[PDB]
């Protein structure tokens, strides 16, 4: 396909998915919000291979990963379960949210603190 | 003069083995305070372009940070401390070191451009989750250090160029006076103050002679609390010998003598 | 919710507001690299707007970029011929050399063209 879409105007298109970055920072609960006024969510993660654009992103970012302590593993905002072998979940804040950074990692954040996140449509 | 430098003193904080949202960046030039970052703003000791980059090199630090194994209960502290100067010949260092809970593990410079570790058992341990930590990120190249050194002394050269740091000299004011006239005998002290920069030479002189140190008496190099310093030194003589001892400084290129005033 | 098309662009690579890129992992010096790109009738990464081009800020490494010396000046042009539009790129000296890394956000470090790097592809819609 010569032709990547369909995505919202400015927007970034890769493999018939759709991604923005915002510098001014939000906490995690603003952020979700903010990709929802936008018929979008946080960053999900269920491709190395559709999403390998994903190991050349500088520093790190809000993603739709949330923690459930009740079974003891994490989530995306939409529903579904982390496939393993997908991201390496660094402890680096004690909280119930995790940053994305390169190259497929996720680093745990206070869910409060203020960070530039990714918002993603799909197929 | 002696180097234009520049320094960034990042740091960021452990507390039972959760980093802290929080980092601090203390920019110094000339050995001068001159910027101080937190994660929010940089404040002067505009600055977005100073904003920008030290807001990253600080979360990257966060995590490396978290790549550092049995982070001990309680408070560590890991910094990045990136010094470079250009020198009089226009030649330039440059060093990037890693400091845990304040103790050298890790150092790069331009001259080897290779990371060199001490012996200490720990040192080698945590160079250990830290090499290893960036072996990983297949997004670290030999370059990545390679362009850290050249942002620092790009940023010196800019600073330089806008004449954000001066280098002027001011000459020391002298005066000297007599005092503890005593049995016959009076100590003559000749005291130099304003001065800057630091480096001085300050000795009495009995006939044009320079006297041994151990019949002289030194003040030490105070800062005078406004950037300049202060000294003395002072001598033990007979009372109508002071015609024949003058005080000789040297400093910032003048030579010049100082006698005992009637 | 207005809903738009993003094209023409090579297969799988990353289209954003009329300019296609890819990123190649497999390293070449500054010529190997041009010619990769020119393979493709694409150019290396050419850079005339901060606004078109916001994506670049998050780019993480160093990477060839289609910018080149022209010694009598001193001053740096794109492979197609257009100068450097001041206040776009910050240069710096790394190696003393007449190519340049591309490097977030809008750096350029002067590299050996002969050194063996990533680099990075551009076309046009």
């Amino acid at each position: 396909e010569s032709y990547c879409g369909p995505c919202p105007k400015n927007w970034i298109c890769y493999k018939n998915n759709c991604y923005q970055f915002f510098d001014e920072s939000k906490n995690w609960y603003e952020s979700q919000a903010s990709c929802m006024s936008q018929n979008a969510s946080l960053l999900k993660v269920y491709s190395k291979e559709d999403q390998d654009l994903l190991k050349l992103v500088k520093s790190y970012h809000w993603m739709g990963l949330v923690h459930i302590p009740t079974n003891g593993s994490w989530q995306w905002e939409d529903g579904s379960i982390l496939s393993p072998n997908l991201l390496t979940i660094i402890e680096m804040q004690k909280g119930d949210c995790a940053l994305y950074a390169s190259s497929f990692k996720g680093y745990i954040e206070n869910c409060s603190t203020p960070n530039t996140y990714i918002c993603m449509q799909r197929t | 003069m002696e180097p234009h430098s520049l320094r960034y003193n990042l740091t960021v904080l452990i507390w039972d083995g959760s980093v802290q949202s929080g980092f601090l960046t203390e920019v110094h030039l000339d050995g001068q305070p001159f910027l101080r970052c937190d994660r929010q703003k940089c404040r002067a000791k505009t600055w977005d372009r100073e904003t920008r980059d030290l807001t990253g090199n600080g979360k990257d630090l966060r995590m490396t940070l978290a790549h550092i194994k049995d982070q001990k209960e309680g408070l560590h502290s890991l910094q990045e401390i990136r010094v470079c100067e250009i020198h009089e010949d226009n030649s330039t260092r440059s060093s990037i070191h890693f400091y845990y809970d304040g103790e050298l593990f890790l150092s790069n410079n331009l001259e080897t451009k290779e990371w060199t570790m001490p012996q200490s058992s720990r040192a080698q341990t945590l160079a250990m989750n830290v090499r290893n930590f960036w072996k990983e990120d297949a997004m670290k190249t030999k370059t990545h250090w390679h362009a850290m050194h050249a942002d620092c002394l790009q940023e010196l050269r800019r600073y330089l160029k806008s004449g954000v740091v001066l280098r002027r000299t001011v000459p020391p004011m002298v005066n000297v006076t007599r005092s503890e006239a005593s049995e016959g005998n009076i100590t003559v002290t000749c005291r130099a103050s304003g001065f800057y920069p630091w480096n001085i030479t300050l000795s009495w002189r009995q006939d044009g002679v320079s006297l041994s140190h151990d019949t002289q008496q030194w003040g030490d190099v105070l800062p005078d609390g406004n950037g300049t310093y202060q000294t003395w030194v002072a001598t033990r003589i007979c009372q109508g010998e002071e015609q024949r001892f003058t005080c000789y400084m040297e400093h910032s290129g003048n030579h010049s003598t100082h006698p005992v005033p009637s």
